[PDB]
């Protein structure tokens, strides 16, 4: 609290830094949006077996998509390069991160201990170890930070959305991740309780509900074909009382903006 | 950024839980360094993983250097800038002189600095104390070893329990809170402001309850007055004997109206009313500091 504004200040720098290439996609021969969607739904799934923060989640689909930035892959390897993501993730957030052992138990037994590491360690060189990535949950457990007052279904809920967009790297690449909490958080706080993005964010941010539509345009519509959508790991997940079952609530019609 | 075909080891400095640590010189440069090796069946250790990460975001005068990172097959070298030696050794040397109070100021100054950075950089070192400041010959001290340092939210998560040396460990921590921040940083550095007026350690207990006794005996049993929530802390007990606080001044005896202003806010049971690394910057304490070189 008397280094939030500095903290704030620095991530927005980072998340710059840190962004992944808007159009990588275009330039993978073998893989598409389709097939990441389906390695990150999956990643939610190993996430709730072992009971991984959402933080490392987060931070591990950032890896992902910062090395499909530079490196080709083939698709029989993309969910190699996921487990070694999920486990730099985990050894950098976690308190106790699943052994190497469990990763390689949860891929399938497709890949060896053998290569899990070796992907490891090639990761750590195509990110220079700059693992310290800002990310949406950060940038939204500081705007949860401007309720009045807090409110637990606000928060699940803005989680609920910032984790869906993580999904769909069309459109989602295109924003940053101080961006989506933003429209996140607004979401969650109309369709809960019928506010808005407070003034305070606005001192906090610079950002509008101007400057978030095109994102919060998007998200909408992300929310309202959620329970339409090839993966859903995400809303079985909010389904559980961890989350006060948010992913049941019912989303607005119209955002009025 | 090259390989270990320039360095020239010169000999052995010591040694970490995960480290072999040596002093070398690059050829080429001249340029001398700290070697750190660490060698590779569990992947990367978290610790090397979190170390590398945070210190290439921290470039600061009294932050050490992470020069470069040789990542080869079985091997893994850190390469850190080069310092004479540790805060510790030179308390030890400074042993009949004592150390002069301007360049204890200087040091402390110099500490609050780096520490702020890392808090600004939403990072918690976790493990100071005297062994891991590192000192040069020109006055500069730098904080060393981010192998237990953490990246942090805002606000905090739960995070490690078991964390800090003990005798620079934070109340909260020894008291089981689920949500400890910066301020444990500041409590080590109070701890280590003490040792370098006395150059004995302050709370040197050798356990968890030994050590929270020891503070007890010297900042008084701590109350809901003095620190609302204490007795709803999960190892909190209420048959902790309740003794009186000691006049400050009694606590370090050499220590001026300004000194002791600024260690008591350093240890303020009260991890919110606990000065800042900031804050701590602007005391009166420092108003007259300078930068004094030490005596090798
Ligand atoms: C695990 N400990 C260390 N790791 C690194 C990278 C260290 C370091 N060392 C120096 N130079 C230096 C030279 C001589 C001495 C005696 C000392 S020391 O007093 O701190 N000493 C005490 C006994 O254990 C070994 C180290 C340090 N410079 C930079 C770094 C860094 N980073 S220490």
């Amino acid at each position: 609290p008397d280094y939030h504004e500095d903290i704030h200040t620095y991530l927005r720098e980072m998340e710059v830094k840190c962004k992944p290439k808007v159009g990588y996609m275009k330039k993978q021969p073998d893989i598409t949006n389709s097939m990441r969607a389906i390695l990150v739904d999956w990643l939610v799934e190993v996430g709730e077996e072992y009971k991984l923060q959402n933080e490392t989640l987060h931070l591990a689909v950032n890896y992902i998509d910062r090395f499909l930035s530079s490196m080709s892959v083939l698709r029989g390897k993309l969910q190699l390069v996921g487990t070694a993501a999920m486990l730099l993730a985990s050894k950098f957030e976690e308190i106790y991160p699943p052994e190497v052992a469990e990763f390689v138990y949860i891929t399938d037994d497709t890949y060896t201990k053998k290569q899990v590491l070796r992907m490891e360690h090639l990761v750590l060189k195509v990110l220079t170890f700059d693992l310290a990535a800002p990310t949406v949950n950060q940038f939204l457990t500081q705007y949860f930070l401007h309720q009045q007052p807090a409110n637990c279904k606000v928060e699940s809920l803005a989680m609920f959305l910032g984790e869906l967009s993580l999904i769909d790297a069309d459109p989602y690449l295109k924003y940053l991740p101080s961006v989506i909490a933003g429209a996140a958080f607004h979401l969650a706080l109309y369709t809960v309780t019928g506010q808005s993005w407070p003034e305070s964010l606005i001192r906090k941010t610079g950002y509008t509900l101007e400057s978030l539509k095109p994102c919060l345009m998007d998200l909408h519509q992300t929310y309202l074909k959620a329970p339409q959508h090839a993966q859903q790991s995400i809303r079985e997940k909010y389904k559980n009382s961890k989350y006060h079952g948010v992913s049941l609530l019912n989303p607005p019609e119209t955002l009025n903006l | 950024p090259g390989s270990m075909e320039n360095f020239q080891k010169v000999e052995k400095i010591g040694e970490g839980t995960y480290g072999v640590v040596y002093k070398a010189r690059n050829k080429l440069t001249g340029e001398v360094v700290a070697l750190k090796k660490i060698r590779l069946t569990e992947g990367v250790p978290s610790t090397a993983i979190r170390e590398i990460s945070l210190l290439k975001e921290l470039n600061h005068p009294n932050i050490v250097k992470l020069l470069d990172v040789i990542h080869t097959e079985n091997k893994l070298y850190l390469v850190f800038e080069f310092l004479h030696q540790d805060l510790k050794k030179f308390m030890d040397a400074s042993a009949l002189t004592g150390i002069p109070l301007p360049l204890i100021k200087s040091y402390l100054f110099q500490l609050l600095q780096g520490l702020a950075f890392c808090h600004s950089h939403r990072v918690l070192h976790r493990d100071l104390k005297p062994q891991n400041l590192l000192i040069n010959t020109e006055g500069a001290i730098k904080l060393a070893d981010f192998g237990l340092a953490r990246a942090f939210g805002v606000p905090v998560r739960t995070y490690t329990h078991e964390v800090v040396t003990l005798w620079y460990r934070a109340p909260e921590i020894l008291l089981g809170c689920k949500y400890y921040s910066t301020a444990v940083d500041i409590w080590s550095l109070g701890c280590i402001f003490a040792e370098m007026v006395t150059r004995r350690a302050l709370f040197p207990g050798d356990s968890e309850i030994d050590q929270l006794f020891r503070i007890f005996r010297t900042l008084g049993t701590p109350d809901e007055v003095v620190w609302p929530g204490v007795t709803s802390m999960p190892d909190y007990k209420p048959s902790f004997p309740k003794w009186a606080r000691q006049d400050f001044s009694k606590v370090v005896p050499p220590l001026d109206e300004d000194g002791r202003s600024l260690l008591s806010q350093m240890l303020h049971y009260d991890p919110n009313k606990r000065i800042s690394a900031k804050a701590a910057l602007a005391h009166p304490f420092f108003q007259d500091v300078t930068k004094p070189v030490p005596h090798l």
